[PDB]
RNA sequence: GGUUGCGGCCAUAUCUACCAGAAAGCACCGUUUCCCGUCCGAUCAACUGUAGUUAAGCUGGUAAGAGCCUGACCGAGUAGUGUAGUGGGUGACCAUACGCGAAACUCAGGUGCUGCAAUCU
RNA sequence: AAGCUCGUAUCAGUUUUAUGAGGUAAAGCGAAUGAUUAGAGGUUCCGGGGUCGAAAUGACCUUGACCUAUUCUCAAACUUUAAAUAUGUAAGAAGUCCUUGUUACUUAAUUGAACGUGGACAUUUGAAUGAAGAGCUUUUAGUGGGCCAUUUUUGGUAAGC
RNA sequence: GAGAACAGAAAUCUCCAGUAGAACAAAAGGGUAAAAGCCCCCUUGAUUUUGAUUUUCAGUGUGAAUACAAACCAUGAAAGU
């Protein structure tokens, strides 16, 4: 038998319920999927910096 | 000796095998000179 | 006011319209050779009528392209054909002209029944000096109106070249 | 303009111009993009080319990198200044594009300062050689080559100023097979041949060609030639005379003073003229409507 | 056979043209828009009365042509075929569909069955020029053809000269000066702009400064 | 059945922005980004490789890495009742720097201007943005401004 | 200021018709031994800068020109639209209150600006 | 439900400001495309008619279609233009600025890139309003037939469909 | 559009105008002019290695796609692709 097939209703109060809430910025993110030649070298300039101030 | 074997290639973008618009017989004319 | 308006003709192109391919052709063409020293291109059919017994690409024409003054040897051996006289039609708006003759045997060239007789196109295609514009690759331009071919212009040409005469209207 | 030909305001409002420069027929844009865009994780430095065009009979060879506000010119070098170095005649030939080549080729690495360092090839015995990196140094300068809307045809002088470029000193990448004496089958080079037209043999030789089958026109062709008792022999020392001359001087010095700038801003502007006031128009159409319609 | 107008009265679909989709759509009703002395001049008729719709709603071509004739009849047997000029000023390009009735209302998308115009709150139906003269009568035209059509339309006399966007003084300024030239049904305009020479061998007329 | 392909309903939101189809200016390959930069998303029509998907129009996100021909942009897309962080790699015609900041860059320099001046002379700093303040009491003169009585007008027609 | 090479914005730059352009520069232009390409040295390649012209290119100016760009309490607070009422109307639809607010139209003005290098009475 | 880490810390179905994105409403058609009424003027060695015609690339009438400037009228799957409402981002200490280490990346180049050391400027520390605080984790129920009203809106003549 | 023996509405040749009115396997919509279309030349990157990302989404899978890394190649004077 043909009942309701989609709807939208309602889940805007219920997406509100617990809020929308916002991405939580974090300082120093993650570097998932960055250049590796990049990272490589960037690995070893701060193994760099790091053994500098020894 | 059969001269040298030079083709010249067409610009034209169409590529289908049929006649331009014009060509339809609308266009020919009835009792044109036809020399006797 | 010319100095430089200095009428030329650029190029000649004959063309027979050998409405078949095979033999007819590749001796048509052999008459181009034997009239152009160059090598003669080979056209193919842009479509398929079958009234006229032709295919698509079926290498149904031949025309060549002469050029300076070897130009005005073949125009002139063909003008002498029609007398030195052509029409007020058969001039192009655009300044150009052409002529057509059967039996080109009538161009010096001898008979030979190996080829038998062949009818040509003539179309003498002209320009003033300084056409570069148009057909270079940088900078490409096109001419001020000052300095285009236009048909009345090159009528007066021709008339006072080869003491032609113009036509009726 | 034929009646039948005339273009419709809707022809004109709906149409899309395209850019000066290609108006112009002076840039290839799609070739542009790819010379000059860098890769976007070197982020400023810069993408040098050895622009090379020809004038109707003398050379230009700027290296410019490009800005958001416009191309910046690094060094230029005229073949118009091989006066200054000891040639006076077509400076169009090949071998005036090998010799701007090298001239550019020393220009920018004394304004750089790899000039003791990276001088190119001296001996020019006409090898296929390219500037390589010097063993703990600095790398050489890397251009690369804007020919502009020149066709590249094996053997044409755009790679001649490549060659003096290239031996010269800069790093410009570059195969062989369109420097002249490049064999159609064979996938290989003749040296004796290039170092021939970097020097002249192929004018050279038409020099010795025309001075015994045809004094006439010999005659008018190579007029100066005879015009300062040089014939052919003789000319690859008017050419590596002045390699010798700009690998010692490469430093461009500029034309003089002669009528100031200003005056030029003067004695030209006689010539420019200037638009006319809303008034004038006004008046001038003003004028007309009395002189046409006002019955005569 | 045509369903009853009330059916399509009013704008429930958004306009249904004939198109490359829809394109199975039966002839309009109403083929002929103008009537009359359509070859006449604009001094020949300054006057201009409108049928006018005060509705939102969907008039059948059945009901235009309908009405047209009925008007346009009424209009020649009391003033003659040359004495007005009759102008319906909405065509019918909206297609109405229907549902040709052992299935139920599965798949239920009608085929077209008729055509109608939509139009406006003040939506003119019937423009109709005359000369003053005739007013009493051509108005008597477009109230006869009103009661051929779905809700109240009305009449209204034009402040403009005929079928012109100018009112009858501004007209006269404009011809008794000289800036107005005839054309086969309608007129040109001396514009102040463009080529001023390909401006003067037209309205030549003008340009005396004077009529 | 339905339809819902990678650039359904993009018709007119990658159309090309009319009178200003061909091949894109130069002035685009010239921008320069690094990585933190915030980018704005606008897909052009004319690049088909590297494009963004149609949801990232109009938005706009910070770069966390730059290659040869492209950027890599972060975009925090709200999927039921909280965001998630998502990760374009897109080709720089369609990436635009941003004014989005202009104006807290240039008011964090103009304030510390007028902070530099405000311990100059006596400390009066005052430099916190205020919204729209209403207007405060005025004088309207007549002095050649006598005041044209309107009336409400009649109906007419027109037409 | 002119001009060229390379440009950025990509019509205020394009289109139509006329007209003017000194100097330099570009250009058109001469040649076919050589590399190179063509049916055709037309394009493309090379050689000369010598033999030749501002005719065209290119630059600038003219036009109640077309197009384009800009402005305006020009139209227009119109159309549309968010919000409100136990508002009007059989309905179709409509007015009012608190806000936001076009497009056409019309008139006015405008017709490329500018970067790097070199060069010029 | 159990809590846990914290607490003027961050927080928001809101406004403001700065900067974006969009093609709906309206509008438009003497703008593109596609429709559509009407005349007026053009144009053919080049559609058919048709007097003079031996014919003519011939003049001439005729109806045709094309061109030009006008005219009435239109579009969910048309459009130059283009709202309202909705929509992305930003409004600081995770700030701004300077000084000059690291690297195998990158540059002609200690050039840049990234991450760092030292140093300079405190709550008018950077809009409004609010906050019985903010953030975080685990586990589990029921539900997974819905229906109605204003508005927008599809199909249907319509329906308490 | 104007022009050239047979040649006709339609064969082949030339010039002029031409913002795309064409063409790009196909449905349609985007997009494209020294191209993305047409002719030619050289080719096998339609390859090798394992990851990240976008769309659908539970942020599973599959399809498809994007931008890098590491190879070995193609093409071009070249930057590039
Ligand atoms: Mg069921
Ligand atoms: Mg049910
Ligand atoms: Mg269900
Ligand atoms: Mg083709
Ligand atoms: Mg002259
Ligand atoms: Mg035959
Ligand atoms: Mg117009
Ligand atoms: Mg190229
Ligand atoms: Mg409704
Ligand atoms: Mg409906
Ligand atoms: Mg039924
Ligand atoms: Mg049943
Ligand atoms: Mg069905
Ligand atoms: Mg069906
Ligand atoms: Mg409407
Ligand atoms: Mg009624
Ligand atoms: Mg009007
Ligand atoms: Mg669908
Ligand atoms: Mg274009
Ligand atoms: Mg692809
Ligand atoms: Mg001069
Ligand atoms: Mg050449
Ligand atoms: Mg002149
Ligand atoms: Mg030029
Ligand atoms: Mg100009
Ligand atoms: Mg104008
Ligand atoms: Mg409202
Ligand atoms: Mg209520
Ligand atoms: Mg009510
Ligand atoms: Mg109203
Ligand atoms: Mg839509
Ligand atoms: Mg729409
Ligand atoms: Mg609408
Ligand atoms: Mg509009
Ligand atoms: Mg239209
Ligand atoms: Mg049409
Ligand atoms: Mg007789
Ligand atoms: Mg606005
Ligand atoms: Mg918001
Ligand atoms: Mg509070
Ligand atoms: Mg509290
Ligand atoms: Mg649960
Ligand atoms: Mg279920
Ligand atoms: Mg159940
Ligand atoms: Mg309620
Ligand atoms: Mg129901
Ligand atoms: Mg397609
Ligand atoms: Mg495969
Ligand atoms: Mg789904
Ligand atoms: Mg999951
Ligand atoms: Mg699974
Ligand atoms: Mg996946
Ligand atoms: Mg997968
Ligand atoms: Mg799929």
């Amino acid at each position: 038998a043909k009942s309701k097939n989609h709807t939208a209703h309602n889940q805007t109060r219920k997406a509100h319920r617990n809020g929308i809430k916002k991405p939580k910025t974090y300082k120093y993110p993650s570097l998932k999927g960055v250049d590796p030649k990049f990272r490589r070298n960037h690995k070893h300039a701060l193994h760099g910096t790091a053994k500098a101030l020894a | 000796l059969p001269p040298k074997e030079i083709v010249k290639s067409n610009t034209s973008s169409k590529k289908a095998d049929v006649p331009p618009p014009s060509a339809d017989p609308s266009k020919a004319r009835k009792n044109r000179p036809r020399p006797s | 006011q010319n100095p430089m308006r200095d009428l030329k003709i650029e190029k000649l192109v004959l063309n027979i319209s050998v409405g078949e391919s095979g033999d007819r052709l590749t001796r048509a063409s052999k008459v181009l050779e034997q009239l152009s020293g160059q090598t003669p291109v080979q056209s193919k059919a842009r479509y398929t009528v079958r009234t006229f017994g032709i295919r698509r690409n079926e290498k149904i024409a031949v025309h060549v392209t002469v050029r300076g003054p070897k130009a005005e040897e073949i125009l002139e051996r063909g003008l002498k054909v029609k007398e030195y006289q052509l029409r007020d039609r058969n001039f192009s708006a655009t300044g150009n002209f052409g002529f057509g003759i059967d039996e080109h045997i009538d161009l010096g060239i001898k008979y030979d029944p190996s080829i038998g007789i062949f009818g040509m196109d003539f179309y003498v295609v002209m320009n003033r000096p300084g056409a570069r514009v148009t057909r270079r690759k940088r900078c490409k331009g096109t001419v001020g109106n000052s300095h285009k071919t236009t048909k009345e212009d090159t009528v007066s040409w021709f008339k006072q070249k080869y003491d032609a005469d113009v036509l009726d209207k | 303009a034929f009646q039948k030909d005339a273009k419709s305001s809707a022809y004109s409002s709906r149409f899309q111009t395209p850019f000066r420069r290609r108006r112009e027929g002076k840039t290839d844009y799609y070739q542009r993009k790819r010379l000059v865009t860098q890769h976007k994780a070197k982020y400023n430095t810069p993408k040098y080319r050895l622009v090379v065009r020809f004038t109707n009979k003398d050379i230009i060879c700027q290296i410019i990198s490009s800005t958001i506000t416009g191309d910046v010119v690094l060094a230029a070098a005229y073949s118009h200044e091989l006066p200054r170095y000891g040639i006076t005649h077509g400076l169009t030939n090949w071998a005036a594009a090998y010799a701007t080549g090298l001239l550019i080729a020393r220009r920018t690495l004394q304004k750089l300062g790899l000039d003791e360092t990276y001088k190119g090839v001296e001996e020019v015995e006409g090898e296929y050689e390219l500037t390589e990196a010097v063993e703990d140094g600095p790398r050489p300068f890397k251009v690369f080559l804007d020919i502009g809307l020149q066709r590249t045809t094996t053997g044409a002088r755009v790679f001649g100023a490549l060659k003096g470029a290239s031996d010269g000193g800069l790093y410009v990448p570059h195969s062989e097979n369109r420097f002249p004496g490049w064999d159609f089958e064979t996938e290989e080079i003749d040296p004796e041949l290039l170092r021939s037209y970097i020097f002249g043999g192929h004018v050279s030789q038409y020099m010795e060609e025309l001075a015994d089958d045809d004094e006439e026109r010999f005659s008018e062709l190579f007029k100066g030639y005879l015009a300062d008792d040089i014939d052919a022999d003789s000319l690859e020392d008017i050419y590596t005379s002045a390699h010798e001359a700009i690998r010692a001087d490469p430093a461009f010095k500029p034309t003089e003073k002669k009528f100031t700038k200003e005056q030029y801003a003067a004695e030209s502007k006689k010539y420019r003229q200037t638009k006319l006031s809303k008034e004038e128009r006004a008046a001038r159409v003003a004028a007309k409507i009395a002189a046409l319609a006002g019955q005569q | 056979a045509r369903r009853p107008a009330r059916c399509y009265r009013y704008q429930k679909n958004k306009p249904y043209p004939k198109s490359r989709y829809n394109r199975a759509v039966p002839d309009s009703k109403i083929r002929i828009y103008d009537l009359g002395k359509k070859k006449a001049t604009v001094d020949e008729f300054p006057l201009c009365v409108h049928l006018v719709s005060n509705e939102l709603e969907q008039l059948s071509s059945e009901a235009l042509e309908a009405a047209r004739i009925c008007a346009n009849k009424y209009m020649t047997t009391v003033s003659g075929r040359d004495a007005f000029h009759l102008r319906v000023r909405v065509h019918p390009f909206h297609v109405l569909r229907i549902n040709k009735m052992q299935q139920g209302m599965r798949g239920a998308w009608g085929k077209p069955h008729g055509l109608a115009a939509r139009v406006d709150i003040g939506q003119i139906i019937f423009s109709v020029r005359t000369k003053d003269s005739n007013k009493d009568v051509v108005v008597e035209g477009l109230r006869r053809a009103r009661y051929k059509f779905p809700g109240q339309q009305k009449i209204i006399l034009s402040k403009k000269w005929g079928f012109t966007n100018l009112d009858r003084p501004e007209y006269l300024k404009k011809r008794e000066a000289g800036e107005v030239k005839d054309d086969g049904a309608f007129v040109k305009f001396l514009s102040k702009k463009g080529s001023l020479e390909n401006n003067i061998r037209e309205f030549p007329e003008y340009f005396a400064a004077q009529a | 059945g339905k339809s819902h392909g990678y650039r359904s309903r993009t018709r007119y939101m990658f159309q090309r922005d009319f009178r200003k189809h061909g091949a894109v200016h130069l002035s685009t390959y010239l921008k320069v980004y690094k990585v933190g930069d915030i980018v704005d998303i606008k897909a052009n029509g004319s690049i088909q490789k590297g494009m963004p998907h149609k949801f990232y129009q109009g938005k706009t996100g910070v770069v966390y890495n730059v290659t040869k021909s492209s950027v890599g942009v972060i975009i925090n897309k709200m999927v039921g009742n909280r965001y998630l962080e998502k990760r374009l790699n897109l080709r720089v015609e369609h990436i635009k720097h941003s004014k989005c900041r202009q104006e807290f860059l240039e008011r964090v320099k103009a304030n510390a201007a007028k902070r530099a001046e405000a311990k100059a002379q006596g400390v009066a700093v005052q430099l916190k943005r205020q919204p729209a303040q209403p207007r405060e009491s005025r004088i309207v003169s007549t002095e050649g401004n006598v005041p044209q009585t309107l009336a409400p007008v009649p109906y007419e027609t027109f037409i």
